[PDB]
């Protein structure tokens, strides 16, 4: 919830969950 | 770095006056430390004593 | 005792749990789930008895720490390392005795100096990891997570706080007792008495005295005199928190006319003296618990077979450990009676911090961030200044 | 040391502690409309009477929720927090100067003066706190809240 | 509430000073209540006899 | 004209307090004359004399 | 302090004169005039006992 400087370097955005973009081939 | 006196108050029921402290008490002038002291009822009381034991 | 019940069996079978899922190059990959139960534990509703507890939130208590001193933070930009400065000694006149021969104006006397060259000082690291894969087990939300994310920095930007904080106090109790040789030290005998010694030697700063600093351990200052007096708004006392506290507790206020007569403005104090060890007889590390003992702080870096050398601290209560005593020694007052006077500008503190956090690292084959902080701190004390150590000795 | 150093694993420590539930808590009152009628000379002392017994049974819980409150408290205070939170005083003069000296305490960098040794991760380790002063409150009596204000102030 | 101490005073004609204080004598360090006590030299005579009753 | 307490402070190295005046021991509860007496402790000390010359 | 300002012969020293040995010589001191010396110690016992 208390941001502060939230959004930090590489660790703060990966739990901000990234990219699903790739996914598995048959569906 | 203070004193006290009652000139009365004796020392039976009295619960938050003063600690190191002088109480003036009915007959015996006593001494309020941590528990109370009975200074010169003890200077009486050790004459007694002395006198009792005097045989 | 043992308990016979089916569910904390259950729970008492560490080996299905997800720790062995990561310790091990392989495992099994399906699961088929357990027969929940909530009778007869610590977890029973009243109607449904057969579903997992639940966990509504947590919180992430965190705290602020301040330094209590960066006022002294002045800030050099990282060249160079040796610093030093100096002065001149005094030279008491002659008298006119004009029966010596006239040709010793041509003899010369050259003024002297007394110097004091200080050195390099040191950088400060420390680590921390993210990770993506165990870390996100718990936190039912990932607000929760970011929180931890963002509290776990913030602590580790004030624990350097408390650390320098800690060790300038170490650093100048030391100060205290192994230098600051003999006219300078004031035995006091009571709780009351160094509350009226202090303001005894407040105002022997400020007369003329060839005393009271620390000129003959200098370079050229072993032999000979130097005066320096103070302003009175550069003196800095300090002691225990409790002597501050019978001081506003009974001098001045069981007395009447305080006008002016209140130095305690110039009072710093603090809880302990000593939480601080220094190193004697150069030892090494080599018992497992020992630098167990010391992951419980940080310190991952030291190894068994590690020496450790005669000049460095360790901060915390370290003594205990059974490879440290005897060569572990605390930094504290005496007695618990301790009124250290001094004058600032007296303490040199002076930090580098511009290029302080790193770029992170991602490891991807363990998928983790990892953040380093870096700061090089420095800090002395310059011993060409008036100071009185009050202890009992 | 070692070049390769870097891709060593830090990982943060962190110190719980568990809480149960609450207890909910109930209270029933029941008004009649025809006997009642026999015991007053208005209807509006009646309606009085409705209005009365309700917001005393909102006082009731009120009085309930701090006294209970006031004893959890006092349980705390003997059942937990061990020797080393636990200073003590010898006369009722001497804690006047207790808690003086112990308010300007809290309100320093130390990992002292808490209890996070009992919960889970705080065995080993340390954690450092302070606090505020427009944070801390002291609990008393009102005994001592006049020996307060009658003999040392 | 108050004290006082005189250093002087061998309490023979004392008339108006205090009461219930302590009025620090040449020798005894006496004590004032409606009458003076002699508290330091009651100790003093109390070990003396406590000393002569050895016998 | 005034006192002092201690509730400390054994009377071993006490340098310059006060005269005339009383310091609370930590166990005797002392009075500091020109020469610090010991008005409890020699009451203490008196009774336990006389209760060892009652043979 | 106030002994000073009295009319007397006690607190000179005018008998270590040379045609003065032997005699008295009374004088006087106006508080303008009278200065103290003494050590720090004892001026801060003025400094929070005696004020």
């Amino acid at each position: 919830m208390y941001e502060g400087n939230n959004m930090r370097s590489m660790m703060g955005t990966s739990y901000e969950d990234s990219r699903l973009n790739k996914r598995t081939e048959l569906n | 770095a203070a004193a006290a006196a009652a000139a009365a108050a004796a020392a039976a029921a009295a619960a938050a006056a003063a600690a190191a402290a002088a109480a003036a008490a009915a007959a015996a002038a006593a001494a309020a430390a941590a528990a109370a002291a009975a200074a010169a009822a003890a200077a009486a009381a050790a004459a007694a004593a002395a006198a009792a034991a005097a045989a | 005792q043992s308990t016979k019940n089916e569910t904390a069996l259950l729970v008492a079978k560490s080996a299905k749990s997800a720790l062995q899922d990561f310790n091990h190059d392989y495992s099994k990959s399906w699961t088929f789930g357990d027969k929940w139960d909530n009778s007869n534990t610590m977890f029973e509703t009243f109607v449904n008895k057969y579903l997992f507890p639940k966990i509504n939130e947590t919180l992430l208590i965190d705290i602020a720490l301040g330094n209590r001193f960066n006022w002294l933070a002045k800030e050099q930009d990282f060249i160079g390392q040796y610093s030093e400065e100096y002065v001149i000694m005094d030279t008491v006149p002659i008298n006119m005795d004009l029966s010596k021969n006239e040709e010793l104006m041509l003899k010369r006397n050259y003024p002297r100096m007394a110097t004091k060259l200080y050195g390099n000082g040191i950088v400060k690291k420390q680590k921390f990891t993210l990770n993506n894969n165990d870390t996100r087990f718990n936190f039912q939300t990932l607000a929760d997570a970011t929180n931890y994310a963002l509290g776990v920095y913030k602590k580790k930007i004030s624990d350097i706080n408390v650390l320098e904080e800690k060790e300038m106090r170490a650093m100048l109790v030391d100060y205290s007792l192994n230098q600051l040789s003999e006219t300078n030290v004031r035995k006091a005998t009571s709780k009351e008495d160094l509350a009226s010694k202090v303001f005894e030697a407040i105002l022997n700063l400020q007369n003329n005295s060839a005393k009271y600093n620390e000129v003959h351990r200098a370079s050229g200052g072993a032999i000979g005199q130097y005066t320096t007096v103070s302003k009175l708004k550069d003196i800095v006392i300090l002691t225990t928190d409790s002597l501050k506290s019978y001081l506003l507790d009974t001098k001045i206020a069981n007395t009447f006319q305080i006008a002016g007569i209140d130095f305690t403005d110039h009072v710093i104090s603090f809880d302990d003296l000593g939480g601080v060890f220094k190193v004697t007889k150069e030892f090494k590390l080599q018992n497992q618990d020992s630098i167990d003992f010391l992951r419980a702080y940080g310190d991952y870096q030291s190894q068994l077979g590690d020496t450790i050398p005669v000049g460095a601290v360790f901060t915390y209560d370290v003594s205990k450990l059974k490879e440290f005593t005897g060569n572990v020694e605390e930094i504290k007052p005496k007695s618990d009676l301790y009124a250290f006077i001094l004058d600032i500008n007296s303490i040199k503190y002076k930090r580098y911090t511009k290029g302080m956090l790193k770029p992170p690292f991602h490891n991807p084959e363990f998928d983790e961030v990892t953040h380093w902080i870096h700061y090089y701190s420095f800090k002395a004390i310059s011993p060409f200044f008036n100071k009185i150590l009050i202890t009992d000795q």
